RNA sequence: GUUCGCGAAGUAACCCUUCGUGGACAUUUGGUCAAUUUGAAACAAUACAGAGAUGAUCAGCAGUUCCCCUGCAUAAGGAUGAACCGUUUUACAAAGAGAUUUA
C-alpha cells in the first residue's frame, strides 16, 4: 500500500519480500523511485520473518521433520546474512552477524564432538537471542524513521527547511557574512539618500 | 401516499448483481491505494450507467422512513441500491414536505447528505457550491446518450420531457438545438439535486426504439450544473424574483423587529 | 495564536430546542471550506437518539469576516443567507456591498488571516447598525424573424375552435403565457381547481410548456376529467366573432384554452428556437384580436 | 488497450476494422490537424518550410476526408 | 481485506500505513514468542487492530530457569543422538516456498492436519520420574498451586 | 472559441487575472472618497464597454 | 444552551491532526496607525566626495 | 429471565406445579466515514524543443523565490534541481539665446 501511494506500480513485491522492478525505467522513475533505508530495512526485517515462519509452516504441514526444523531456524538464524541482505541497509548489524557466526563456532565444536561434519545441528537458541536484541535496539530507530516516512506522505515535506553549515558550503556562506560586514559598514558611512 | 407510503421499497439491484468494484481496465497495472489504473494512456473512462431508476416503481416506504431520515439515497437516484427496504436513506421523489425538513439544511449540502464546496468543479458538474442556489441543469451529451441516433430537435426535448417530469416538479424546460443541449429548471434545488444524480450517465431511448439492445454501448449523457441565463429575456427575470424573494423577506425580518422591539 | 482560540460561532437553530449539548472537539479536524486551512471541528448532535451529525464546516475567522454560524452558514442576525443579506443592504444604502470570494488558493488563505469584515458584517454583528436598517427597509415597504415559413404549424393549432361543455377531449391549448409563470405553477392551479392533488403519483396531466413560443398545452389521462376541467372554469371571454374562449387563472396573469381535439405533442409548437419566437409575436395580434 | 498513439495510420483506409476502432484512428488524424492547423498561422518566417507543412496538411484533411468517407 | 478496491477501505488504507511504524514491535513480539522444539504447537494471545491492521503477540515468555535449562539440555542431547544414528540428514531448501505464490492461509491448509511428533527425548522412568509429567510442557506446572 | 489558460505548474499557481492578487488596500482614510469611488467605477465600466 | 465539550479517542494508527499538512501562507500585515519615523534635523554640505 | 415477596387454584397437608401481582437486578451502541463515471494521484507513450558559467569541453558550492521532488534526516542528491537571462523615463532644478502669443 505504501509503493502503490507513491505512485509506484512498475516496482513489484513478490511474496518473499523482494523488490524488482518490472520494466526497465526512465530516469524520472529511478529518481522517483529512490526507497530509503526505512522501506528497505523493513522489508527487509519482514522477510526475515516470513523466512522464519514458513519453516514452522513446513514443519506443521508434515513436509519437514522435527530435528531438520531446528536445524532450519538454526540455519537462518546463522545466515540471515545470507538469506536476506539485511545488512547493506544498515552495516551495524554486521556486529550481529559476527554474533551469530562466533556463536555457531562455540556450538558446534561443543556439538559435533564425535560425530563428522553432518548439518544436523539445531541448537538455535543463543542466536535466537542475538536477533531478539537487535530488534529490541531497532524499534525505537525504526518506529522514527518510518514516522517521518507516513507523516511525510499524509502532510507533505516541510517548507521551512534550513540548511545547516557543513564543509562543502563553509567558503559560501563565509562569503555571504563578508559581503554583508562590508554592506553594513559603507552604507553607514554614505552622506544620504 | 396511494403510489408511495402504501407500498414498501423494493430491492432494485441484488447484492451479487451490483457491478465489480474495479473499473475497466484502462491501464497496465492496477493502483491498490488509488482505485484505478496506473501505466499507460488513460482513455476513455465514462460508460452508460446499466441501471436506472422507475420512479413509480421502486418508491416505497424504507427504513429511514421510521427513523425520520433527512436523506435520500444515493443509489436510489442511480437505480443501484441493494438493501431495499432494509436502507437507512429515503426511497422516494422529493416532496414539498421533504423539502421542508430539509429546508435548515439544504443551505450547506445536497438532497443526498454531501456537503456542498465554495465554489463550482471546473466542467461545472459534481455536488454545487452552497454561495448560489443553483436549480437549473445542464443536459449535456445527449448524441452519446441516444446512440447518434437523429430524430430531429423537438423530439430530443420530448425525452428530455418526459423523464425529467418524473423527478420532480419543473420551472421551466428549455433545448437548443445548435447548441444540442437542454436546460431543466426545478421548482426546487432539491429536486434539481436528485435529478442530477439520477440521470448522470443514463440514455434517452425508450424500449420503442430499435438500438435498446445496444443501449449499453454508447457514451452516456452528462447531466451538469448550469451557468447564469445570459439573454437579458431571462436576466430581467432574475432580479424579478429577486426582488419579490426580497419583499417576502423583509416582511418576515420586520416581525422579527417586532418581537426584538 | 493556537493556545488561545475564540469559542465557535454557532446558530441557534442548529443547536436545536434541547439544553445540553455534548459536543465533540477535535484540535485540527477538517480544513476550511472557505480558505482551505485547519481548525477546530466541532460536532454535535442536536437530540441524543438522532442521526445527523451537525459538522462546522468553516473556521471561526471566516465565520467571523461574513459574521455567520460555522453549520449551517446562515446570517448570526436576521438568519438568512449572505446573498439575500448583502441584497438587502443594498437596497438601503443604494450601493452594492458585496463580499467578494478569491478563487485562487493562495488568496483563499491570504483573504482569511485579515481581520476585517465582508459584505453586510460591519452592518450585522452591530445590534445598533442593523436595527436602523431594519427600520429602513420599512419605508420601502410603504412603497409596497418576418421570414419564417410557419403556416405549416398554425394549421395544427386550433385558433378557430370554442370552448364549450358539448366537445370531449383529452388535450388542451394553453396560450397568453408569459416568460415567467413556472411549469409547475400552471399544474398546480389546474390541480387546487380539480381537488386532484398529488397529481403526479397517479399522472392525471401532462403539460408542455415552451416559454418561448409563449404557448402551451395540458393532457388528462380519462376524459370525464375534461368536463370537470371544464364546469371548474366559470369566467369566460367571446371573441367579437364567437368562439368563447376558457381563462385560466394564475395571480395577476391570464391564459386562455381551446379544446385541442387530438393529442398535439412536443413539436407541435415549434421544431427551433428562432421559429418559436415568432409564433408568439403571431398570437400577440391574436391576443389582442380576442380582447379588442 | 493498445492505445493507437504508437502506430501507423494505418495506410489503407478500406482494410480497417469495426467502427468503434476507426473512430480512435480518425482522431489520431484529428490531432495532428490541430497541431499543424496552430503551426499554420505562427510568425516564424519560414516560408520554404510552411509550404512543404501546408502540403502535409492537405495530405492529412484528405486522410480525414477518407476515414469519414470509410465511416 | 484480502482484495481491498472498495470505497468503503480508504480509512482502512491509510490505517496500514500507520501501523508500519509499529511493525518492528509486532516483530518482536512474534519472534520473543517462537516456540521452542519440544513443542508442536503454542497458542499464543493476541491484540489486533478491529480493521485488521496488525497483530501483536500480547505475551512475554517467562519460563523456570532451572526447568528451561534442563529442557534445553534434554534436546541438547536428542539432537546429538539424533544426528549420530541417522544415515543422512537433510537440510531443508531456502526459501521454502515460491514467491510467486501467496502464504497460504491457516484455516484452510494447516489447521485441519495433525501436527507431527515434537523432538522429545526418550526419558527415563525411574530416573526422571519426578520431571517426566511436566518437563516438556509448553507452559511446566502451569496449574500446580 | 475562448482563449485557453496556462496550465498549472505546481498545485497552489495563482491565475493572477481573477481576482485582486494580493489586495492591499489602503490605510482608512479621514478625507471622505465617496463621490471619487463612484466615478472611478463608472468611469471602469465605461472602458470596459 | 450550555455545551459539553469532550475529545474524541482517536484510532493511533490514523493519523491525527487530519487536517494538518505543510502548506505555506503570506500573511497580510494589519496596520492601523503609522508609526513617525522621528529623525531630527532639516548639516548636509556634499564635498562631492564620496 | 433470575431472585425475593403476596394471592388464587390443583396435587398436597405448609411441601410441588400452574398464572395473577409488587419489588430488586441489568439502562441509551455507531458515524469527521454511503457501494463504479461528476469533487480531483501520478507515470509511461507520440510529437516538438536539446543541455550553467566558454571560443570550445568540463568540477562544482551557494544565494532569492506565493516551485518543489527523493531521503529518517538539520547529512546528501535532484542538470551547480529548477525558475533568474527580460522589461527599463519625473524627489528634477539653476543660468544663458531665436521663433509664437497675450493684453
Ligand atoms: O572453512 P571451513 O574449514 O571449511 O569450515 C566449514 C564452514 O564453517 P562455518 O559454518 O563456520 O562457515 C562451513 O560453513 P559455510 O561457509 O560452508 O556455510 C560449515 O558448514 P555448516 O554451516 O553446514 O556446518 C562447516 O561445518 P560442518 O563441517 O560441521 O558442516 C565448516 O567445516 P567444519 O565444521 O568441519 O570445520
Ligand atoms: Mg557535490
Ligand atoms: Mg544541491
Ligand atoms: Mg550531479
Ligand atoms: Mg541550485
Ligand atoms: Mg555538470
Ligand atoms: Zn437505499
Ligand atoms: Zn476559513
Ligand atoms: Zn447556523
Amino acid at each position: 500500500l505504501l509503493i502503490h501511494r507513491k505512485g509506484l506500480t512498475y516496482l513489484h513485491l513478490d511474496y518473499n519480500f523482494n523488490l524488482k522492478p518490472t520494466k526497465t525505467l526512465t530516469t524520472k522513475e529511478r529518481k522517483k523511485s529512490r526507497l530509503g533505508n526505512s522501506f528497505h530495512l523493513m522489508r527487509e526485517l519482514l522477510k526475515m520473518m516470513k523466512l522464519i515462519v514458513d519453516t514452522h509452516v513446513q514443519f506443521r504441514l508434515g513436509n519437514v521433520d522435527a530435528f531438520q526444523l531446528a536445524d532450519g531456524i538454526h540455519y537462518i538464524l546463522n545466515h540471515i546474512g545470507q538469506l536476506t541482505g539485511i545488512y547493506r541497509y544498515k552495516y551495524k548489524v554486521m556486529h550481529q552477524i559476527r554474533a551469530c557466526k562466533d556463536l555457531k563456532h562455540i556450538i558446534y565444536y561443543k556439538f559435533n564432538k564425535n560425530l563428522g561434519k553432518g548439518p544436523g545441528c539445531g541448537f538455535w537458541q543463543p542466536a535466537w537471542r542475538v536477533w531478539l536484541n537487535f530488534l529490541r535496539g531497532t524499534i525505537p530507530l525504526l518506529e522514527r524513521y518510518i514516522g517521518n516516512l507516513i507523516t511525510r506522505q499524509f502532510e507533505g515535506r516541510s517548507n521551512e527547511i534550513v540548511k545547516t553549515t557543513t564543509k562543502q558550503r563553509l567558503d559560501a556562506y563565509y562569503d555571504l557574512e563578508l559581503r554583508n560586514s562590508v554592506m553594513d559598514d559603507i552604507l553607514e558611512m554614505m552622506p544620504e539618500s | 401516499m396511494t403510489s408511495w407510503r402504501d407500498k414498501s421499497a423494493k430491492v432494485q439491484v441484488k447484492e451479487s448483481e451490483l457491478p465489480s468494484s474495479i473499473p475497466a481496465q484502462t491501464g497496465l497495472t492496477f493502483n491498490i491505494w488509488y482505485n484505478k489504473w496506473s501505466q499507460g494512456f488513460a482513455g476513455n473512462t465514462r460508460f452508460v450507467s446499466p441501471f436506472a431508476l422507475q420512479p413509480q416503481l421502486h418508491s416505497g416506504k424504507t427504513r429511514g422512513d421510521n427513523d425520520g431520515q433527512l436523506f435520500f439515497c444515493l443509489f436510489f437516484a442511480k437505480g443501484m441500491c441493494c438493501l431495499g427496504p432494509k436502507c437507512e436513506y429515503l426511497h422516494h421523489i422529493p416532496d414539498e414536505e421533504d423539502i421542508g425538513k430539509l429546508a435548515l439544511r439544504t443551505e450547506v449540502l445536497d438532497c443526498f447528505g454531501r456537503e456542498k464546496f465554495a465554489d463550482y468543479r471546473e466542467d461545472m458538474g459534481g455536488i454545487g457550491s452552497f454561495r448560489k442556489k443553483n436549480k437549473t441543469l445542464y443536459v449535456g451529451g445527449i448524441d452519446g446518450a441516444l446512440n447518434s441516433k437523429h430524430l430531429k430537435p423537438a423530439q430530443i426535448e420530448s425525452r428530455i420531457r418526459f423523464v425529467f417530469s418524473r423527478l420532480g416538479d419543473i420551472d421551466r424546460i428549455r433545448y437548443v438545438e445548435s447548441k444540442n443541449c437542454g436546460f431543466v429548471k426545478f421548482k426546487y434545488q432539491a429536486n434539481a439535486e436528485f435529478a442530477k444524480e439520477a440521470m448522470s450517465n443514463q440514455t434517452l431511448l425508450l424500449p420503442s426504439d430499435k438500438e435498446w439492445d445496444d443501449r449499453r454501448e454508447g457514451t452516456g449523457l452528462l447531466v451538469k450544473w448550469a451557468n447564469e441565463d445570459p439573454d437579458p429575456a431571462a436576466q430581467k427575470r432574475l432580479q424579478e424574483e429577486l426582488k419579490l424573494e426580497s419583499l417576502n423577506m423583509m416582511v418576515h425580518l420586520i416581525n422579527n423587529n417586532t418581537n426584538s422591539a | 495564536d493556537e493556545i488561545n482560540e475564540p469559542p465557535p460561532n454557532i446558530c441557534e437553530q442548529c443547536l436545536g430546542d434541547e439544553a445540553n449539548i455534548r459536543m465533540t472537539k477535535i484540535p485540527q479536524g477538517s480544513e476550511c471550506k472557505i480558505c482551505t486551512l485547519p481548525f477546530t471541528l466541532y460536532h454535535f448532535k442536536t437530540s441524543k437518539r438522532s442521526n445527523n451529525i451537525i459538522k462546522t464546516l468553516i473556521c471561526v475567522r471566516c465565520a467571523t469576516q461574513r459574521n455567520i454560524c460555522q453549520c449551517c452558514m446562515l446570517d448570526s442576525r436576521w438568519h438568512i443567507p449572505i446573498q439575500l443579506r448583502d441584497h438587502l443592504i443594498s437596497l438601503v444604502n443604494e450601493e452594492n456591498v458585496m463580499t467578494e470570494e478569491a478563487k485562487n488558493d493562495m488568496m483563499k488563505r491570504f483573504l482569511s488571516l485579515k481581520n476585517v469584515k465582508l459584505g453586510g458584517a460591519q452592518i450585522t454583528s452591530d445590534p445598533s447598525e442593523a436595527d436602523n436598517i431594519v427600520d429602513k427597509l420599512k419605508n420601502i415597504l410603504l412603497r409596497a424573424y418576418a421570414s419564417v415559413d410557419i403556416s405549416h404549424i398554425l394549421k395544427k393549432l386550433p385558433l378557430n375552435e370554442s370552448f364549450l361543455k358539448n366537445p370531449s377531449t383529452k388535450s388542451f391549448f394553453l396560450y397568453n403565457i408569459d416568460a415567467s409563470i413556472p411549469e409547475w405553477k400552471i399544474t398546480d392551479t389546474v390541480s387546487q381547481l380539480l381537488g386532484i392533488k398529488k397529481w403526479k403519483d397517479g399522472n392525471s396531466l401532462s403539460l408542455i410548456v415552451n416559454h418561448k413560443a409563449k404557448c402551451g398545452g395540458l393532457r388528462f389521462q380519462s376524459s370525464e376529467l375534461g368536463e370537470r376541467f371544464v364546469s371548474k372554469i366559470s369566467e369566460t371571454l367571446v371573441t367579437p366573432k364567437g368562439l368563447k374562449r376558457g381563462v385560466l387563472l394564475i395571480d395577476r396573469f391570464r391564459i386562455f384554452i381551446i379544446p385541442w381535439s387530438s393529442g398535439f405533442s412536443a413539436a407541435s409548437f415549434g421544431t427551433n428556437t428562432a421559429e418559436n419566437i415568432k409564433l408568439s409575436l403571431s398570437l400577440n395580434k391574436l391576443i389582442q384580436l380576442e380582447l379588442g | 488497450y493498445k492505445d493507437y498513439s504508437r502506430y501507423q495510420r494505418p495506410r489503407n483506409v478500406s482494410k480497417v476494422k469495426s467502427i468503434k476502432e476507426a473512430n480512435e484512428w480518425k482522431r489520431q488524424v484529428s490531432k495532428e490537424i490541430k497541431q499543424k492547423s496552430t503551426r499554420i498561422y505562427d510568425p516564424s518566417l519560414n516560408e520554404m518550410q510552411i509550404a512543404e507543412l501546408n502540403d502535409e496538411l492537405n495530405n492529412l484533411f484528405k486522410e480525414w476526408k477518407r476515414w469519414q468517407w470509410h465511416i | 481485506h484480502s482484495d481491498m478496491a472498495s470505497k468503503m477501505y480508504n480509512t482502512d488504507k491509510k490505517a496500514f500505513l500507520g501501523a508500519l511504524k509499529y511493525l518492528p514491535h509486532a516483530i518482536l513480539k512474534l519472534l520473543e514468542n517462537m516456540p521452542h522444539p519440544w513443542e508442536q504447537a503454542k497458542e499464543v494471545k493476541v491484540l489486533y487492530h478491529t480493521s485488521g491492521a496488525i497483530t501483536f503477540v500480547n505475551e512475554t515468555p517467562r519460563v523456570i530457569e532451572p526447568v528451561y535449562t534442563a529442557q534445553w539440555s534434554a534436546t541438547w542431547i536428542a539432537m546429538r543422538r539424533e544426528k549420530r544414528d541417522r544415515t543422512h540428514f537433510k537440510r531443508m531448501r531456502f526459501p521454502p516456498f515460491d514467491d510467486d505464490e501467496p502464504p497460504l492461509s491457516y484455516e484452510q491448509h494447516i489447521e485441519n492436519i495433525e501436527p507431527l511428533d515434537p523432538i522429545n527425548l526418550p526419558l527415563d522412568s525411574q530416573d526422571d520420574e519426578y520431571v517426566k509429567d511436566w518437563l516438556y510442557d509448553s507452559r511446566p506446572l502451569e496449574e500446580d498451586s | 472559441v475562448a482563449i485557453k489558460k496556462p496550465k498549472k505548474k505546481y498545485g497552489t499557481d495563482i491565475d493572477y487575472n481573477e481576482d485582486i492578487v494580493y489586495e492591499q488596500a489602503p490605510m482608512p482614510g479621514i478625507y471622505d472618497t465617496s463621490t471619487e469611488d463612484r466615478q472611478i467605477k463608472k468611469k471602469f465600466e465605461q472602458f470596459e464597454r | 444552551h450550555h455545551i459539553e465539550v469532550v475529545s474524541k479517542q482517536m484510532d493511533p494508527l490514523l493519523p491525527r491532526f487530519v487536517g494538518k499538512k505543510a502548506r505555506k501562507v503570506v500573511a497580510p500585515t494589519e496596520n492601523d496607525e503609522v508609526v513617525p519615523v522621528l529623525h531630527m534635523d532639516g548639516g548636509e554640505a556634499d564635498p562631492n566626495e564620496w
